[PDB]
């Protein structure tokens, strides 16, 4: 539910120091059923509004230490796998990827001044697998363009 | 006159937002240039429901219907094998001709299971129900 | 076309065809239910759901798995009838061979024997061709398992995994793209994928009660029969 | 040549499946793959949208009885 | 039409109209029905007297095979009669070659293979009859088998024969089955089988009773019928 | 049974065998193979297609030894093979018990024609839909013999049975020639056998046995497809 | 036993990728004693690709000429038909390299009576085309232009000529 899984990440979000990270990761794929769920179209959807937010807290904890390299790959991989792990294109096409992705590229916002050269086209690597295939698609695409605009 | 159709369907002059939707039994009888794509481009296959299809068709019919809260729809449904959406209709019919019988205006569970050994036992006259496409 | 009386006994059509055996293959699908069968790399499982419409009418008694002997399990389709006379023979020649050649049948040559036999149901033409399938599998020495399936026509050939029933091209369509994908097989490995793909051709997400799930394995070669505790165990298990 | 048609797709892999087409029947299995990637939400094809295609349209093909022969 | 003349001749769809036909015949016979509590098993037919007729007590249709075995025909007679003195020449069998009570799984099985015999050919017809199969043991408790036409035999807790019978096995599972005892259980069957036939149909029936289990020491009889009544007593308080 | 005995088989009254006609029918629609005596041995050569990826190869087996001398194939309906391969098995042997040594080849064409015939003949029986082609090195000299449903038989230098046995036929009679050798006459076996078969043909898409002077042989996937170099 | 026999098929792929040509001719050489202890199929496919990785690669007639010769009666002493058959079609097409102003007008006496005296729809378009070439490198415009009309009937009969085709045109 969303109001439940809201409240619980509240205090999941303590245990990113508190708790190991690839336990938190662990507590991932429960929020992961949670998607399984697919409830309402908004309302099991903004529980991945909030648990991608988390994982952007990880991103937050690993990126801002050396954990690039293997923190981004094991995502936009889980991602890429989420079409099959939880219900397919992310169990409703959007508000939950959409959002998503968005504040994958706020996150990227955030690291172009920060991730150096490898790492930050690694994620630019990670991203523009999604401008293959799988992006915002509605009437933007323009967090592809806004990142492949920084690619050059 | 079919011939029209097959002209006008694809022809010289080509149509625009222009949608034909058929309705049949059996394809099998049907013209195989009057069946090929572009005239009657797609071919949607409707069967007889399932156990949940069928759970769920009798929920909906089961909706007006004063009755009691008793109400068994899992055991209908087992007893429930290859019925259309009129024929588990044909049940919440019957079922409340038992229950006109003795004039009690509510609805027992019981009178659903009579009227489906009913309404089953009446299709022992429907042979060859299938049809292959095209 | 109909010919003297191609439509009526076991003879040839103009077309060379014969009538009578294919109205049987359809015959099998009166029996309401679709069975599925799988190889693995040191195992093979069976499993069919039944259908309990009574209260009263007892659960033992409805198992269509079949235990031929300590080594060798089979299940059965089509008609009940036909299915329980093809039993005896079974476990009777199966007997015979113990009792003749001194070591264990071959579950490949059991197969030539009912296929064999079943030969002559259709050959003569004063005689009903027994319209039902037959399923085997059995572990093999320096062969490891295998599965096999008798037709009422007569013929018979290996597998890795292979369903029956009503359901024949949809479980073959989803076990093509399931298996040729570079699939290794452990026992719950098969065993799920087995559950897996029957709930997903029927769409049922079942109680533990219906199904039955015949197996056997290279590190006990005897055939068992699961229970529906642990079956229930492997449901969960897939159930994520 | 009128669709985006991603280059992961192989055209002749499928060429080689004679099945005894009929050429309306390629336009519809364009169409088929191109409102299935549609339905996907996806302004590009893949291959799987090909093996949906042969699945849609290239399906009810098969029925035979191994004894015959 | 055409094709169900042979019952060696399958139907362009996959059946036999013979057998089609057979079932449907024995289903306009009357009504025989069977349960069993957790310790015995009880019997209970309806038997129509048309006018006068005969003396009373005639031709019950409820058998007896074995001192233990009972049985419960409906369909048509003779051919019922012909069934019942094979079974008894088959535990006859079994008894002569290994000394001990005949399995009630073992002989519904080999009744239910001979039955299949006359589904085969164009020589035979198969029966127009079908019945119930009781037994009790100390070792085994209480086992009630069903056999119809076609060849099809199992186990239940309860099932019923004749006409009346959808809504005969209607009522009935509405009873507790597993504590009850078949004393209780007696009186009980003697509502289902006076709430079934009336008027305007038939005429002045019968109501017979049989009755194997425990308190019968395994040793299968006849209810004491005249005796103790409560049938009648415990079968009319439904006046209203 | 009952003992009707009655032969189902009548002439026509153009004087015609209608059920031996339809049966040649369903013995066309089999499928295609092909055999070849080239001055050394025989090579039989089939045309085995899994209808499914699922099906096992190495479990059915179509080019079939009878003794250590004398191979066999068909062309027909696949189950009725079987019974006439294991008739001809026990045949087979009461000669070598009666005479201490292998049957000659045209002996099992005799005994099994003969068995056919009488079984067309008989009473209440379709006759068999299969046709069949046996070869052997008995004595030397190689033979290569082909019955049918009729249970006639004959001595073919090389033929095919199953489909487009005609076209094929011609092709094997312009490729064909005289004499040859057993390598050779595989490869043009294989040209006839890609005449008409699917596009990929691999070392499961067929199946070729062969007899020589040494005896009889089966061939295995590992030199098939390593044969299959030089295609055709 | 078999890893070196594969062996030559692996060193001559090698001196096929690095780009050398003699000290591939080497090794043809080397082992054609070596040949007689294998099957004839296994040893068809190693002349085959041993041959025609040594042809398609120089320019460099030295070898070339001799060594087509080497296999070609190596083919008369094995008495396979397919075999010398095809060297010969690429050993016309090695003469046609120097210009070769009568053995190269041959193919035809000695091949195209034995071609279409088969049943060949592959081998025939070659023969016929490259003939077609003879010809008009050779100052013959009536007779190439028939001949490239007989190998356009011809290849009326082809389901997959997919580079054949553009060879042609
Ligand atoms: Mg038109």
């Amino acid at each position: 539910m969303a109001d439940g899984g809201s409240e619980r990440a509240d205090g999941r979000i303590v245990k990113m120091e508190v708790d190991y990270s690839a336990t938190v990761d662990q507590r991932l794929p429960e929020c992961a059923k949670l998607a399984k769920e697919g409830r309402l179209q908004e309302v099991i959807e903004t529980l991945l509004s909030l648990e991608k937010q988390t994982r952007t807290a990880s991103d937050m904890v690993s990126t801002s230490r050396i954990l690039v390299a293997v923190v981004k790959m094991c995502y936009e991989a889980k991602e890429w796998d989420l079409l099959n792990e939880n219900i397919m294109l992310l169990s409703k096409r959007r508000s939950q990827l959409k959002q998503a992705v968005a504040k994958m590229v706020q996150q990227c916002c955030t690291y172009v001044e920060e991730i150096t050269d490898l790492p930050i086209k690694l994620r630019l690597i990670d991203t523009l697998r999604m401008v293959t295939e799988g992006k915002i698609y509605v009437e933007i695409e323009r967090a592809r363009l806004t990142k492949t605009l920084a690619t050059i | 006159t079919l011939m029209e159709l097959l002209n006008q369907m694809d022809g010289f002059d080509t149509l625009h937002r222009v949608k034909m939707i058929m309705a049949t039994n059996r394809p099998d009888t049907l013209d195989p240039a009057l069946l090929r794509p572009g005239r009657l481009d797609r071919k949607i296959h409707i069967d007889l429901p399932n156990e949940q299809a069928r759970l769920d068709i009798l929920k909906i019919h089961a909706g007006p219907i004063t009755k009691h809260g008793e109400i068994d729809y899992e055991a209908i449904v087992k007893l429930s094998d290859g019925f259309n959406g009129a024929d588990l209709r044909n049940v919440c019919t019957e079922a409340g001709m038992f229950a006109i019988r003795a004039d009690h205006d509510f609805v027992v569970q019981e009178d659903f299971m009579k009227a489906v050994r009913k309404v089953a036992d009446s299709k022992k006259l429907e042979s060859k129900l299938d049809y292959k496409p095209v | 076309s109909s010919a003297g009386f191609d439509r009526h006994i076991t003879i040839f059509s103009p077309e060379g065809r014969l009538y009578q055996v294919e109205y049987a293959f359809k015959a099998i699908n009166q029996g309401g239910l679709t069975s599925v069968a799988v190889r693995g790399k040191d195992c093979a499982v069976i499993v069919t759901q039944k259908k309990v419409p009574d209260k009263l009418l007892d659960s033992s008694t409805v198992t269509h798995l079949f235990k031929i002997t300590e080594n060798i399990g089979c299940v059965m389709t089509g008609m009940t009838a036909d299915s329980r006379s093809q039993v005896q023979r079974a476990r009777y020649e199966a007997a015979n061979w113990k009792y003749k050649y001194g070591y264990e049948i071959p579950v490949d040559m059991l197969c030539k024997r009912i296929a064999d036999i079943s030969q002559v149901y259709t050959q003569n033409a004063e005689m009903r061709p027994l319209g039902c399938c037959m399923i085997l599998i059995g572990i093999d020495e320096e062969q490891g398992p295998q599965v096999y399936k008798c037709d009422p026509a007569g013929y018979y050939c290996g597998f890795k995994a292979t369903a029956a029933g009503v359901k024949q091209t949809e479980s073959t369509s989803f076990l093509e793209k399931k298996v040729k994908k570079k699939f290794d097989w452990t026992f719950e490995q098969t065993v799920e994928t087995a559950i897996t793909c029957l709930s997903t051709v029927l769409s049922i997400d079942f109680k533990p009660s219906e199904i039955e799930v015949g197996v056997v394995t290279v590190e006990n070669p005897k055939f068992r029969i699961l229970t529906e505790a642990e079956i229930d165990a492997h449901l969960v298990a897939l159930a994520e | 040549s009128k669709m985006n048609l991603s280059e992961e797709v192989d055209l002749e892999d499928y060429v080689a499946r004679p099945d005894k087409i009929s050429g309306a029947d390629i336009n519809s299995i364009c169409q088929e793959s191109g409102m299935l990637a549609v339905r996907e939400n996806r302004y590009i094809v893949l291959a799987k949208d090909f093996e949906k295609a042969y699945k849609t349209v290239i399906k009810k093909d098969e029925q035979e009885h191994e004894f015959y022969k | 039409t055409g094709y169900d003349l042979s019952a060696s001749t399958f139907s362009p769809d996959g059946r036999v109209f013979q057998v089609e036909y057979a079932m449907k015949a024995v289903e306009n016979s009357s009504t025989a029905i069977g349960i069993r509590c957790k310790d015995g098993v009880v019997f209970g037919v309806e038997k129509l007297v048309l006018s006068k007729l005969y003396e009373e007590g005639s031709n019950k249709r409820l058998f007896n095979v074995d001192r233990h075995v009972g049985m419960a025909v409906a369909g048509l007679l003779a051919d019922a009669r012909s069934l019942a003195d094979i079974a008894r020449e088959e535990a006859s069998n079994f008894r002569s070659n290994f000394g001990y009570n005949i399995p009630l799984k073992h002989l519904a099985d080999r009744v239910a293979m001979y039955v299949h015999a006359y589904t085969l050919y164009s020589a035979v017809r198969p029966f127009g009859c079908s019945f119930m199969l009781g037994s009790y043991s100390v070792n085994d408790g209480a086992q009630l088998y069903m056999i119809d036409p076609s060849g099809v035999s199992y186990g239940y807790w309860g099932c019923a024969i004749g006409k009346a019978r959808q809504a005969a096995k209607t009522e009935i599972e509405k009873l507790q089955m597993k504590e009850m005892t078949c004393r209780d259980i007696v009186k009980e069957v003697a509502k289902i089988i006076y709430i079934v036939h009336d008027e305007v149909k038939d005429k002045a029936f019968e109501l017979e009773l049989s009755w194997v289990g425990e308190l019968t020491n395994g040793r299968h009889e006849i209810v004491p019928k005249d005796i103790r009544e409560e049938a009648e007593k415990y079968a009319k308080e439904s006046l209203k | 049974e009952r003992g009707y005995s009655f032969s189902l088989t009548t002439f026509s009254p153009s004087g015609k065998l209608v059920q031996i006609e339809y049966a040649l029918a369903a013995v066309a629609g089999g499928a295609p193979s092909v055999g070849i005596k080239a001055a050394n041995g025989v090579v039989l050569a089939t045309e085995k297609k899994q209808k499914s990826i699922l099906y096992d190869e190495r479990s059915v087996h179509k080019v079939e030894p009878i003794t250590k001398h004398i191979g066999l194939v068909y062309s027909g309906m696949g189950p009725d093979y079987r019974v006439l391969v294991h008739r001809a098995r026990k045949l087979a042997q009461q000669y070598y018990l009666v005479y201490q040594e292998p049957i000659p080849t045209a002996q099992l064409v005799q005994r099994v024609a003969s068995v056919m015939q009488e079984y067309t003949q008989s009473g209440g029986v379709r006759p068999f839909g299969v046709s069949l082609l046996i070869c052997g090195w008995n004595e030397g000299r190689p033979y290569l013999f082909q019955s049918d449903p009729s249970g006639a038989y004959f001595a073919w230098k090389a033929t095919a049975m199953g489909k487009n046995y005609v076209n094929g036929k011609t092709f094997l009679e312009k490729r064909y020639n005289e004499d040859l050798e057993l390598e050779d006459a595989i490869h043009t076996a294989i040209l006839t056998l890609k005449e008409s078969f699917e596009g990929q043909m691999t070392e499961d898409n067929i199946e070729v046995g062969i007899c020589n002077e040494a005896g009889f042989r089966r061939l295995t996937p590992t030199e098939v497809k390593d044969y299959l170099a030089a295609i055709a | 036993v078999q890893v070196k026999e594969q062996s030559i098929l692996e060193l001559g792929s090698l001196l096929a990728k690095t780009g050398q040509a003699a000290e591939l001719g080497g090794l043809l050489k080397y082992v054609r004693p070596f040949l007689n202890s294998i099957s004839k199929a296994k040893a068809a496919r190693l002349v085959r690709s041993l041959l025609d990785l040594f042809l398609d690669m120089e320019a460099a007639t030295g070898q070339e000429v001799e060594l087509c010769l080497e296999c070609i009666e190596w083919a008369k002493s094995e008495k396979r038909t397919f075999l010398r058959q095809a060297l010969e079609a690429r050993l016309v097409s090695l003469y046609f390299d120097t210009k070769r102003y009568q053995e190269a007008l041959h193919l035809g006496s000695q091949l195209l009576r034995e071609l279409k005296k088969m049943d060949d729809k592959a081998l025939l378009v070659e023969v016929q085309l490259l003939e077609s070439k003879t010809y008009h490198a050779l100052s013959n415009l009536p007779k190439a232009r028939a001949a490239l009309t007989s190998a356009r009937t011809t290849a009326n009969a082809i389901y997959c000529p997919p580079k054949l085709q553009a060879t042609l045109d």
